[PDB]
RNA sequence: GGGUAGGUGGUAAGAACCUCAGAUCCGGAGAUUUCCGAAUGGAGCAAUCCGGUAGUUGGAAACAGCUAUCAUUAAUUGAUGAAUAAAUAGUCAAUUAAAGCAAUACGUGGUGAAGUGAAACAUCUCAGUAGCCACAGGAAAAGAAAACGAAUGUGAUUCCGUGUGUAGUGGCGAGCGAAAGCGGAACAGGCCAAACUUAUCAUUAGAUAGGGGUUGUAGGGCUUGCAAUGUGGACUUGAAAA
RNA sequence: CCUGAGUAGCUCGGAAAACGUUAUUUUGAGUGAAUCUGCCCAGACCAUUGGGUAAGCCUAAAUACUAAUUAGUGACCGAUA
RNA sequence: GGAGAUGGGGAGCUGUAGCGAAAGCGAGUUUUAAAAGAGCGUUUGUUUGUUAUUAUAGACCCGAAACGGGUUGAGCUAGUCAUGAGCAGGUUGAAGGUUGAGUAACAUCAACUGGAGGACCGAACCGACUCUCGUUGAAACGAUAGCGGAUGACUUGUGAUU
RNA sequence: UGGACCUAAGCUGAGGCUGAAAAGCGUAGGCGAUGGACAACAGGUUAAUAUUCCUGUACUUACAGUUAGACUGAUGGAGUG
RNA sequence: GGACUGUUUAACUAAAACACAACUCUAUGCCAAACCGUAAGGUGAUGUAUAUGGGGUGACACCUGCCCAGUGCUGGAAGGU
RNA sequence: AUCAGGACAUUAUCAUGUAGAGAAUAGGUAGGAGCAAUCGAUGCAAGUUCGCUAGGACUUGUUGAUGCGAAAGGUGGAAUACUACCCUUGGUUGUGUGCUGUUCUAAUUGGUAACUGUUAUCCAGUUUCAAGACAGUGUUAGGUGGGCAGUUUGACUGGGG
RNA sequence: AAGGGUGCUUGACUGUGAGACAUACAGGUCGAACAGGUGAGAAAUCAGGUCAUAGUGAUCCGGUGGUCCAGUAUGGAAUGG
């Protein structure tokens, strides 16, 4: 689905309220975006990474 | 995800120092010539390591642009192209200079050749940015057929 | 093995049978087990066709009989290996897995309606109802204090009554329903990474395999001694017995 | 020397909790502490006081049910059932 | 424990003193300055069996168009797609081109080719425009008699989709 | 009339892409006649069918050997269809 | 009355309805504009403004008067919010 | 990332203030009756700035011991220098910032083109090109939004409305 | 006279309240009499709005002042009654 290429991260789906406090079926989507990746052994295409992902491997150097 | 520079010099001169501020991909995780290592020990402890590594990495930088000069001054490059009787017609690209410098057991990486394409046949001479102090210049022919 | 004198499943009296030199039947243990079918060589319109290979045989050969092999995916391994020199990707080869079906019963996780009521209805209610999907199990989940809680209070968790319809929550409307404690069934706590150190990673590994270690009646690593000769398991197969 | 970090809290909406979002646990987005004189809890918050040591993992025990096999049973109906 | 009464297990519930929202007080409490007044008080029992009623669970029962979720559905039929077949028979003789006159060249006219037309009549075929008949018919949509289209936006078959 | 010979609309789909889950999309690929290619006619028989049984007359594509002759030649390219 | 060849409410009804060539207007310069979905992906379109979508009318002859007060649509950047 | 200008602000920087009078160019808190002197006068051109339309804080080319009418002389509701505090305006070394316009790609987009996988309209990797901090995407919060969802549309009525 | 004007002022009080009124309820009506402490007038006694019968909508919810009130381990605060 929309999930990122790295963990496993479900969509949000719940109810959100109106002005008038109408319960309605909402979703909220992960944050996600294209990066570019290089290590060991291939695996340097590009990938999905979420930004809570991307800010924990940006400062363990994943590159 | 360093503070301190990594051996290459960005824009007008900063000293080698803690002093990049950290954007998180503006210009420094933008180059990959930049540091991978923890924290704690980059404080004030690991300082002397860095000034000796550094050290070291100018000594191979400097031993190895000289020998790149040298086997470049010695050995000028070759490549072909087709003519519109008189008028480049073929097309030459980084790219071809760089597979030919692959091959010749010296790999020059992505990130200094930042030169315009070249477009034209004949003899070329071209002064390649490679270095601040030390920068190589290379000359091509290419036969025209 | 028990194991006997008629038996050969039923519309079939029968006919033809055999039989106490121990059948049949019953209970185990196997073998057999056409084809389809997750279906697995390709397809297919289900029980069908066309097939590839490695051998065997008739034949001069084609051809035709007899066998077994031939899906995809994931992991591991080896080799080839373009853009791109190299390496990859990819390709080939070999090994291992579930792959599927079903008990309308559960359990877990995810997704996710309605009408009913408020004699109206949108907040709400039924309701995370039904339903849909995935998972494994015969039980599962939950489980070891960042627990409770306001007392010189207890010292994994789960489940049953009580507490109790309490304190409360809700267009304070309909409605909704505790938290401890008690009486109880049952009642085991353990295992890791880190500092610290040893051997191995061009030993820059910041990883691999070891000694150690599971913390608040604080404790461990550290320097430095005396001891202790064991007990129970969350636990190995051998041997016998019941 | 050490005690589990993009970690907890916090902001914008939520969910679970008797609970309609309120202490308590969690996240779709952002955020960025602590080092044992620590840190958390004690239905906002502080001081005081008391209790506790997570952010890694596992755990049969009591409990729900018999599609199915065996032996027995029913103040269960007796072929418009 | 014959899944038995029962025995054990006193955890809790009623009444035993109440007043109120309460600090608390107490045969008094609260309202009040009140010892003023007023209110509530001033113990009058518990557990079962039973009947009826009431409360929620479908709650005397039958009844709808309802609503939501899932599922089969293009062979009826609508449209489309690829691909065959067919249109009898009879009519008309356009444009265009040719020739000649003609005109400076054109144009125009007379004769010829020519068979074209969402041109015509009218079987097959397609659809159904009308009267009668039938309306528990032979038929849950028909029958004689006529009708229109009937060479094109013509009909239809095959297989496929939404 | 067909298949082992070939496709049109179409169908499925390794990979791969998208998508809370199931799943949807789609490439090489493989199927898919209503078509194309493709070699049989006359007569006779049976209660019953028949260019399939028989009689006469035929032909084709195949395999091997043999004779004779020649340089042949695709999983590719062109024409054809 | 409508231009007609025609589409028709199977199984009550064929037109003064629709349709049509045509006329008029708006929007659209390539990941066109639009549309399906959610998304991949897909038509438009393996198109390029003499074209497409949408709106309105409906051979042909001749005309289509006024008004932007209100609504819409576009432009607008000064000022209040 | 970078380039430039403006701003919102200020450390520090000096200038900057006339009702009538006071013989004068007076804004409010003061010790206060002396002090300016190579922290080199007066006169000579006047300027940075103020500019009221009259001059001022400072000064250089010159200058060499002059004095200060603004201590003291006296004045006004505010009275003088040396100096501690603070108001209006103009600049103003300096930074924090976003905003206006931009330059570059190396993040990123692509249904630019090319090579290989693969002898494949997809897809994978690489290169190229056009863009390029934008677009798209995520969230929050706006504006718009009968396309859609859910509902509402009272009662008496000497038939109903 | 319940009217006219004159004078003191402001009972157009506080706490109530037996007893009655008429009624499903919500309610609504008068009111003896007492306590305090008042105004009037010497006192008498009157004054619990007017000569009376019309001259308003509960209950939340949210808000203000004060309160002999509570204060999630203690204090406050906060949050409340």
């Amino acid at each position: 689905a929309k999930k990122d290429q790295l963990t496993l991260r479900g969509p949000l789906y719940g109810n959100n309220r109106s002005h008038s406090k109408t319960i309605t079926r909402r979703k909220w989507n992960v944050n996600l975006q294209p990066c570019k990746v290089k290590t060991a052994d291939g695996k340097t295409t590009r990938i999905l990474v979420s930004t809570r992902t991307l800010r924990t491997l940006k400062k363990h150097n994943r590159l | 995800m360093k503070v301190i520079l990594k051996q290459d010099v960005s824009n007008l001169g900063k000293r080698f120092d803690v002093v990049d501020v950290k954007d998180g991909y503006a210009i420094h995780f933008l180059f990959p010539k930049k540091l991978a290592a923890p924290l704690t020990k980059k404080s004030l402890q690991d300082r002397d390591l860095f000034l000796k590594k550094q050290q070291e990495h100018y000594e191979i930088n400097k031993a190895l642009s000289h020998k790149l000069k040298e086997v470049i001054e010695q050995t000028e490059l070759h490549f072909s192209l087709k003519e519109h009787n008189g008028r480049p017609y073929g097309s030459i690209i980084t790219k071809q200079i760089i597979n030919q410098a692959h091959t010749k057991g010296m790999a020059l990486q992505k990130f200094m050749f930042k030169d315009n394409v070249r477009l034209g046949f004949g003899d070329h001479e071209i002064t390649l940015h490679i270095f601040e102090d030390t920068t190589a210049v290379l000359k091509v022919k290419v036969t025209p057929d």
